[PDB]
This record gives structure tokens, C-alpha cells and sequence, in this order.
């Protein structure tokens, strides 16, 4: 098949910056090359067709160039809403083939997370498990550290976390961490806390609650 | 108003078959090439094949030639994809797309097919209740299989401040996911927040009121 290699695989730039993404086909595709943009959880959306033509409805900051085996997608002034993964697609011959995708992230000013902690619900406690959740909201950069403490003792191996994709309007991230304990253990202890470290925080921030109170 | 609505997603056993539909409205599939494209979780786009609904001709990526069948029913204005002998590698979100020749201009919403020997399990939905000017509340959707689960707030009208996180696989092999929304502290006493959770694989729909 015709192999499509995009470069780079990921990049980050600031709002207003020019972004360049390239795509190389293993052999001549005679300009039958389209660029699609895909945001998290959505179907792809065409941007450029036949290497250089701008699709209807697409902002003029998007442009494509190239011929033969080499093609380039340019975004002249990156906008927050441009966060997405960009794919080239050759349709010069079957099978049609896609590049591997290039994820574009927005670079913005540091933003400290807002931190919140949630105890397990009474409804959940009717069973054998208790989940305690900690939310780190709207922060940047993506890197952040969360440590759990039960009765003031640091915890290991009993939590899991996940992070949202960059926000399309304010370019921040949010993170959720879940500490899992048995309902018996939860009912035994008192103080529950999550401690957060982040570039936008001079010292760790701790949010906590006492069971019962 | 062109629309492509897919169905047939869900859980399938290894070695079984997927059978997806792409129901078109607003145009006649007979006038376009209809294609199928898939995307395994966290990976790139992959072309599956196309059909010319006018006379039924099809072209498949050589990888699927022996196991996939693309077809169409003009009277129902629907295109279909069937793939047999499924394996783990076939777990993916499958999209149907309308091709103008120049480019794909309309896409189905996409439907996840999960190839696993595990059993379907519906989630339990628990409130994450609020404790300066901003507060947060949410819902914990726990112990379900397979993905996906959709969560909205106040029947989908509330999107401001909502963050629904990627599910995580737990030690049991079942998924857990949370959705939170940040709000004015003051609104906790002047209005009610409801998370709506839908898990199609187990036909589960839950509306959970989350109160302080």
C-alpha cells in the first residue's frame, strides 16, 4: 500500500503562532491528498482537499501545499479551538491510506488547579466499597501530582487517575483521582485528604474531610 | 439536512461478527460512494472500504478483503458493514462517511464495537456531593462493561463547567468513570443538578440528583 508518514507526531504552540505539519507518501500520489481534523470524541472534519484547496466552511488560517510525494498543512494563527489531531489521507489509489496523525496542543500561561475532594456516598457505602475522589480543575501545564493520605499517612497503590483532553476554549486540563478502599476500612479511619503539587502552586495544596463531620 | 446515523455497536465475542448500519437521510446514497473507516481506542484512522450504492461495486482494504462485506439497501437508504472472525484488534469506533469524490463531507456519529469474551455489566451511579465562590459536584459511574457510557447534565442542557473523564479499568476488569461540574457556590441552594447516565450495552439509563 502507499505508506503515509506525518511529521511530527505531536507539537504544541501558542495561540497566534504558525503551525506546520508535513506528510510524505511512499510514492507519487498526484495531489490526491486531503487533510482532516479530528477533535476528541468526534468524527473527522475535512480541512483541505486535492492538496491545496480549502474546504467550504473552513477558516482561511488553514492552507495546504505540496505535490508529488510531499505535502504540508499550515495553520497561520493557531486558535484554542484548533486543539485536535490532524490526519493526511491519500486517495490517489486503493487502498486509501491515512498518515498516523499529528496531535496539536496549545501552549498557554500557567494556571494552578482548583482542588476539591469528595467522600463516598451513603448509597455506595451500603456495599463493600468506598471511593474517595479528588478533582484538580482547569490547570496548565498538564503535569500534576496527587498523593492521598488516610489518617495522615501517605498512600500507595490504591488510587487511579485520568485526565481530560485539553479544553477547546481555555486550553486547560482537569484531572480526577480515585482512592479505593473497602467499606470496612473507610469506616475505621477518619481523616481523608488529597495533596496536590503543580507548577502553578508554590507549595502543595491539601483538601480534606473527616468522615462523619 | 444530511444525516448519517449508525447502529449495531456494542459487545461481540472473539470469532463472532459485527453488523453495522449507517442510515442516511437528507440525500440518496445511490448518488455517492459510501465508505467505512475505523479507529481503535487511542490510535489512528484506518480505511476499511467503500461501496457505490448505484450498482453495488465494492473495494476493501486488502486486510479486510476476506472477512468484511460492505453492502447497501437503497430502498431503506442504508449502507452496512459486516465483518466476521473478529479479534481484539477489531475493537474500534466504526464510522460511515459520504464521499463527494473530492472529500468526505458528512460522517456518521461513530459506534464502538468491543471484541471481548467478558460479560456485559451495567453501572452503578453514585453522587459526588459538594462540600469559596465555586463548588463542584459530580457523579461516579462504576463497575460497567464494556465501554462506552455517556454522561450529561440536566438532560444535556448543562455543559458549562462540565468535565467527564476518560474511564479507567479497575482491578476487576470493569470500568469506572467520573463526571463533575463546577458551579457558583450559591446555586447549590437555588437549583438542582442531575447527571444522566446511559450505558447502551446493558440498556441502563439512570438520572441521579446530586445534592449537597
Amino acid at each position: 500500500d502507499i505508506q503515509m508518514t506525518q511529521s511530527p507526531s505531536s507539537l504544541s504552540a501558542s495561540v497566534g503562532d504558525r503551525v506546520t505539519i508535513t506528510c510524505r507518501a511512499s510514492r507519487d500520489i498526484k495531489s490526491y491528498l486531503n487533510w482532516y481534523q479530528q477533535k476528541p470524541g468526534k468524527a473527522p472534519k475535512v480541512l483541505i482537499y486535492y492538496a491545496t484547496s480549502l474546504a467550504e466552511g473552513v477558516p482561511s488560517r488553514f492552507s495546504g501545499s505540496g505535490s508529488g510525494t510531499d505535502y504540508t498543512l499550515t495553520i497561520s494563527s493557531l486558535q484554542p479551538e484548533d486543539f485536535a489531531t490532524y490526519y493526511c489521507l491519500q486517495h490517489g489509489e486503493s487502498p486509501w491510506t491515512f498518515g498516523q496523525g499529528t496531535k496539536v496542543e496549545i501552549k498557554r500561561t500557567v494556571a494552578a488547579p482548583s482542588v476539591f475532594i469528595f467522600p463516598p456516598s451513603d448509597e455506595q457505602l451500603k456495599s463493600g466499597t468506598a471511593s474517595v475522589v479528588c478533582l484538580l480543575n482547569n490547570f496548565y501545564p498538564r503535569e500534576a501530582k496527587v498523593q492521598w493520605k488516610v489518617d495522615n499517612a501517605l498512600q500507595s497503590g490504591n488510587s487511579q487517575e485520568s485526565v481530560t483532553e485539553q479544553d477547546s476554549k481555555d486550553s486547560t486540563y482537569s484531572l480526577s483521582s480515585t482512592l479505593t478502599l473497602s467499606k470496612a476500612d473507610y469506616e475505621k479511619h477518619k481523616v481523608y485528604a488529597c495533596e496536590v503539587t503543580h507548577q502553578g502552586l508554590s507549595s502543595p495544596v491539601t483538601k480534606s474531610f473527616n468522615r462523619g463531620e | 439536512e444530511v444525516q448519517l446515523v449508525e447502529s449495531g455497536g456494542g459487545l461481540v465475542q472473539p470469532g463472532g461478527s459485527l453488523r453495522l448500519s449507517c442510515a442516511a437521510s437528507g440525500f440518496n446514497i445511490k448518488e455517492y460512494y459510501m465508505h467505512w473507516v475505523r479507529q481503535a481506542p487511542g490510535k489512528g484512522l484506518e480505511w476499511v472500504g467503500l461501496i457505490d450504492p448505484e450498482q453495488g461495486n465494492t473495494i476493501y482494504d486488502p486486510k479486510f478483503q476476506d472477512r468484511a462485506t460492505i453492502s447497501a439497501d437503497n430502498s431503506k437508504n442504508t449502507a452496512y458493514l459486516q465483518m466476521n472472525s473478529l479479534r481484539a484488534e477489531d475493537t474500534a469506533v466504526y464510522y460511515c462517511a459520504r464521499d463527494t469524490a473530492a472529500y468526505f463531507d458528512y460522517w456518521g456519529q461513530g459506534t464502538l464495537v468491543t471484541v471481548s469474551s467478558a460479560s456485559t455489566k451495567g453501572p452503578s451511579v453514585f453522587p459526588l456531593a459538594p462540600s469559596g465562590g465555586t463548588a463542584a459536584l459530580g457523579c461516579l459511574v462504576k463497575d460497567y462493561f464494556p465501554e462506552p457510557v455517556t454522561v450529561s447534565w440536566n438532560s444535556g442542557a448543562l455543559t458549562s463547567g462540565v468535565h467527564t473523564f476518560p474511564a479507567v479499568l479497575q482491578s476487576s476488569g470493569l470500568y469506572s468513570l467520573s463526571s463533575v461540574v463546577t458551579v457558583p457556590s450559591s446555586s447549590l441552594g437555588t437549583q438542582t443538578y442531575i447527571c444522566n447516565v446511559n450505558h447502551k450495552p446493558s440498556n441502563t439509563k439512570v438520572d441521579k440528583k446530586v445534592e449537597p
